[PDB]
């Protein structure tokens, strides 16, 4: 317990750097531009192959169910739902930690098993404000549009897929969306993205920058990067949703 | 070869956890012998409807 | 022969995804219409 | 060109430890090298002598400063007359070498853009790349990338120039060549060149001190003359790449004329203070050796 | 932007009502009863048609039915 | 191009599926190191549990969060016993088979990528080529046979947690009764469900196990690479999971959709 | 050993080429040595006598049975009478050293457990690790690496042996002590060793035949008596390391007594027919290296 304890000390003392980095030192505009377009085009296909498929499921699943119960006309409401709760953070989570966060995570290792950190470091610069900060705040941003784009995309592609396949009404889909949805639920899935996006950045750098070189150590560093982002991701999911429904729109 | 008796801790560990999840999921979450017919005699009745 | 696995494995994907689509249209199974 | 002093130096990764009690003078301007067995962890000693690692004891005073109770704060001044040559270069992949070069130009000085633009033209020609600044890290062999980190150390006119292993994975003509360089950079800057390397023909012509760590600890450190001329058991093995002695099997189980500066180029100043420091050691050398440097030093 | 009523309130494509052929109708309703545009008209409980608009002129509310 | 590039994952597929018998046959030492290892981890993840102990967190987490969100929707509209019924039909319907999924993607399949990057970097793909024995029967036929058999016991503790984590949500932080979340549980439950799901994750980690292989096999780029290939499997992993699940679903429940409340 | 007859060979990754026109013929029983500077593509040169990579042209005939082109199960054939010392060694982490060892034996040979440690510890006691066959190659430095892919190679007496930058991350101590077993290994088993390396303490010991590659080209092959006393610019200025002649500084710009085998062991064979060789070549070379290798030959 004693090793993974210190490697988590290291990671919140890295943060509470980072985060001292940011609110102090001058913002690196360049860098943040650079590493928010790489994010950005190394998970935009992947978003929107994710979240198409799984949300036309999703609308399948609820539309069937709902016309054996009989009361299909407000199937527009939970399709709203989900959508804003659950299916544009978790595709976020799943999309971010598989493609921005492993991309990250490897960026850093390569940059210090090919002594490009020590490179900075020699000439006084410290590695974390230049590095560090803007790679953090361009997940954040990426994560946050990714998960507007998940959230509208789902809704429109449920939309026609259950009108022109399930035959359902149209009206009773578009004028029921904001049954069960309002401002609580877009502020929590919005505080949810900006969560994700932030941790996955954190822990992608942090394993980026501890990587054990050798000719494994890049690639077991991306892993664990991986699963870590997905662990943190999950549990940070599971509070702020229980945090969100105590403050139900229905409610 | 192998045979490293780590290897076979493993393995002996993981066989176990899966026969008692299999149980556990056959008998007390999922009901097989019930899906089946365990332990169920059949019986048949004739409705004027059905009734829904 | 990599073009003509290639063409293999894309006739595959191609069939499965028609198959798939003529079940959940229920194209297998004969039904009769009345008026 | 600046003076190091390390005195008890000792290092430790986990229990096991990498070496220990490295009590060694570097001269000012002068080309130390330091050499062993490999597995000695020669690149951890040469990390520490600037501050990338943090030796367990010891101090490493330079300039009168020490640097192992130094704050962050003042090592960003301290640095500064630092120049580091790593392994593979370590250039920066998404900037050209032209942007490599100017890099710490454009970080510490303030000097206007033609002000940069002439010094990093003239130190990328004195590394024999004079036209090759608009490529990339990753389309340039191994030697060119140390001769662009070399020209990337080489702008904030530096008081040390530290290198890393200037020869791996380089055949014996280019490596001559890079010591050849290295000489020419000795003596037109007089910037305290340390090299670490277990290659002998670096260690028969380019330094002017030399020293060797085996079974982690500093056997002997001292002059190129003392060492060359020495009949120390380990020294006498390796320095001839030889098979009986002290050196093992493996980890588990354990003179020819100085190269010269080419023509056109200043004299050495290194060379003068060396020989002094030698007659000093002769004084104290023994009588076998006192009458081979007598005959080296009268040639 | 200024007659923006909602995502309930906007036409929509497809369905019966759109195809070429479709008339439009106007009904002056005495009240709408909360009735949302994109609604089903029926003859017989058959749908076969949909409500455009339920804009309000001079305070009678009149759909727009095709 | 593209075509070449199908080409060559076919040529790769069918050469991993044809060696299984061969591997079967000739490598059962190796197919049990394998299986005990996919099974506990490796690495410095094999000391929390393995790819064991990340598949149950996750799919905690999954029920956890149908239980809440279906508890409060269901209270505040008022209709909130039907909840047990309903969790049963997110968890196998859409949830527990991707979920799962996702996460044996991640853990297994990243690990495979690399220690078959790692080899390839280390040379030791040509080391056994030399002593002329089958690189991708050694290799992809034998992680594949060990990823069939493991998948099994893998999804059966990801399914009882799901829903052991949805029952103990709904029954004891909102602190509805046990037994009317057990009866809707046990009787809009069809088993059915479940042996089809389970060969939709037996299909599913079956693919994955074959991209993932892929990836590592035709790793390049020294150490670095490694990083890119496991990166590039998992976003490959995430599609192929979801639109298998997608495919599967419509296939069962196009026409049937095996449930009845009403007359 | 079995000769080796490389003929009119040639490499290109895409528009770029390895080299150009290779042509050797490398003697049985004959510790071989191929040199060159920096980025020549001598290791690909060393994986293609193998097959591991496929060259454009040329042929590979071992024994009387070209192996640039032939069937599958031909290759897995050959490829039995062949060793390889990679870089690093290439073992596998996921067994210990007695493993790695016995793994072509008991995937090739029908022999018992006995036997097979009985061999086992035999080649492994040749390389000088009587005692460490159970540690780990991550447990293991470098050396102990090559160490253990030797002996694994060992284990079917091939007839042709493979080395691959045996200097990689050695000093230069630790290279004579793998460049004397070599040697030694050569002499006891007698099996045809190739070496790719631009080391020069291995280029002017070890070897009985040298070539050397430059500008892509094969510029001579031949035994060692012939190529140290060439007047050919490259050739001299590689042995001897000097820095003036046509080498430039980077890849834009492009007699020693021998080392014998330890005291007890059977005479090098390669030796006598290494100076048979080079006495029928001599009527072919200019006067002042025929006096220079008739001196040596005394």
């Amino acid at each position: 317990l004693e090793k993974p304890l210190a490697t988590v000390g290291g990671f919140f003392k890295m943060s509470v750097m980072t985060g001292k980095a940011l609110f102090t030192r001058p913002f690196q505009w360049k860098e943040f531009v650079l590493q928010s377009w790489f994010l950005i085009r190394v998970a935009f296909l992947p978003t929107l192959a994710v979240s198409i498929p799984l949300t036309v499921l999703i609308i399948f699943t609820l539309n069937i169910l709902l016309a054996e119960f009989g009361a299909a006309d407000v199937s527009g409401a939970g399709a709203a739902l989900g959508a804003v709760t659950q299916l544009g953070p978790l595709v976020t989570v799943l999309v971010v930690a598989g493609a921005g966060s492993t991309a990250i995570c490897a960026d850093l290792g390569a940059r210090t098993v090919r002594e490009e950190i020590d490179a900075l470091e020699v000439l006084g610069i410290d590695p974390i404000e230049r590095l560090v900060v803007p790679r953090v705040v361009a997940s954040t941003f990426v994560a946050f549009m990714l998960n507007g784009a998940v959230i509208t995309i789902g809704l429109v592609g449920g939309f026609f897929f259950g009108v022109y396949i399930q035959n359902v009404s149209a009206g009773a889909y578009v004028s029921t969306l904001t049954l069960l949805t309002g401002f609580p639920e877009v502020l929590i899935s919005v505080v949810k993205a900006t969560l994700f996006g932030m941790i996955a950045g954190l822990v992608g750098c942090y394993r980026g920058l501890t990587v054990a070189g050798g000719s494994k150590g890049v690639g077991t560093a991306v892993n664990e990067t991986l699963v870590l982002c997905v662990v943190a991701l999950f549990a940070v999911n599971v509070v702020l949703t229980t945090i969100g429904v105590r403050f139900g729109t229905g409610r | 070869m192998l045979l490293t008796r780590f290897i076979k801790m493993q393995l002996v560990i993981f066989l176990t956890l899966t026969l008692v999840a299999l149980v556990v999921l056959a008998l007390f979450y999922l009901r097989l012998p019930t899906w089946a017919g365990l332990g169920m005699y059949k019986l048949n009745a004739d409705l004027p409807n059905s009734g829904g | 022969p990599y073009k003509l696995a290639g063409l293999i494995l894309g006739l595959v994907g191609v069939l499965v995804l028609a198959l798939t689509w003529m079940q959940f249209r229920g194209q297998f199974e004969d039904k009769v219409q009345l008026t | 060109g600046v003076q190091i002093d390390v005195t008890g130096l000792s290092k430790s990764f986990g229990s096991s430890k990498i070496w220990e009690d490295v009590t060694m003078s570097i001269p000012a301007g002068e080309v130390s090298v330091l050499l062993g067995p490999s597995g000695t962890g020669k690149s951890v000693f040469l990390k520490s002598l600037i501050g990338l690692l943090r030796p367990e004891r010891g101090s490493i005073v330079i300039d009168g400063t020490d640097i192992l109770q130094c704050s962050a704060k003042e090592l960003y001044e301290i640095r500064t007359l630092f120049g580091v040559l790593f392994q593979d270069g370590a250039l920066f992949g998404s900037m050209n070498i032209y942007d490599n070069t100017a890099f710490p130009l454009r970080e510490h000085t303030k000097k206007s853009e033609s002000e940069i633009r002439k010094i990093v033209m003239e130190k990328l020609d004195l590394v024999g790349m004079p036209n090759d600044g608009h490529k990339f890290p990753g389309e340039i062999s191994g030697g060119m990338r140390k001769r662009a980190g070399l020209a990337r150390a080489l702008v904030l006119d530096p008081e040390i120039i530290l290198c890393d292993e200037p020869d791996s994975g380089l055949d014996p003509v280019r490596t001559a060549y890079l010591s050849q360089l290295l000489i020419d950079i000795n003596a037109q800057i007089d910037a305290t060149v340390l090299i670490v390397t277990h290659n002998i023909n670096i260690a028969r012509t380019v330094p002017d001190n030399m020293g060797m760590l085996f079974r982690k600890q500093l056997v002997m450190f001292g002059p190129r003359e003392v060492l060359l001329t020495s009949e120390e058991p380990v020294v006498k093995q390796f320095l001839n790449g030889r098979r009986i002695g002290p050196i093992g099997m493996s980890e588990e189980k354990d003179v020819p004329p100085q190269l010269q500066a080419t023509p056109g180029m200043p004299e050495r100043k290194a060379v003068a203070r060396r020989k002094a420091r030698v007659r000093e050691i002769l004084h104290t050398l023994p009588p076998a050796a006192q009458a081979a440097i007598l005959e080296e030093l009268d040639r | 932007c200024g007659q923006w009523r909602g995502i309930a309130n906007v036409p929509l494509p497809g369905g019966p009502g759109t195809e070429s052929g479709s008339m439009t109708l106007y009904v002056q309703m005495p009240e709408t009863l909360a009735l949302n545009a994109n609604s089903r008209v029926r003859v017989r409980d058959v749908f076969v048609g949909r409500v455009r608009k339920i804009e309000l002129i001079n305070w009678v509310p009149t759909l727009t039915v095709d | 191009r593209f075509l070449d590039s199908m080409g060559h994952v076919a040529w790769f597929v069918v050469q991993a599926i044809v060696h299984v018998p061969h591997a079967f046959r000739h490598y059962r030492r190796e197919s049990l190191r394998l299986v005990a290892e996919i099974g506990m981890g490796t690495g410095a993840m094999a000391v929390i549990g393995g790819t064991v102990a990340i598949i149950g967190f996750v799919t905690l987490s999954a029920g956890s969060l149908i239980a809440i969100q279906g508890f409060a929707s269901l209270g505040n509209i008022g209709v909130e016993a039907f909840t047990g019924f309903f969790a049963a039909l997110a968890n196998i319907r859409v949830v527990a088979p991707v979920v799962t999924g996702q996460a044996l993607a991640a853990t297994v399949g990243a690990g495979a990528t690399a220690e078959l990057g790692a080899m390839r970097i280390s040379e030791e793909v040509d080391a056994l080529e030399v002593m002329g024995i089958k690189s991708i029967s050694y290799l992809v036929s034998t992680r594949i046979m060990a990823g069939a058999i493991v998948i099994i016991p893998l999804y059966a503790m990801a399914i009882l947690l799901s829903f052991m984590s949805a029952q103990l949500v709904t029954t004891i932080f909102y602190s509805q009764s046990v037994g009317t979340y057990e009866h809707y549980f046990h009787t809009f439950l069809r088993v059915d469900d479940v042996m089809w799901s389970f060969l939709e994750v037996i299909i599913m980690s079956v693919i994955v196990m074959l991209n993932h292989c892929y990836f590592g096999y035709f790793a390049s780029g020294g150490a670095v690479g490694v990083g890119e290939a496991v990166g590039r499997s998992m976003r490959t992993s995430l599609i192929a999971i979801v639109l298998v699940v997608l495919l599967a679903s419509l296939a069962l429940y196009g026409t049937d959709p095996n449930f009845n409340l009403t007359v």
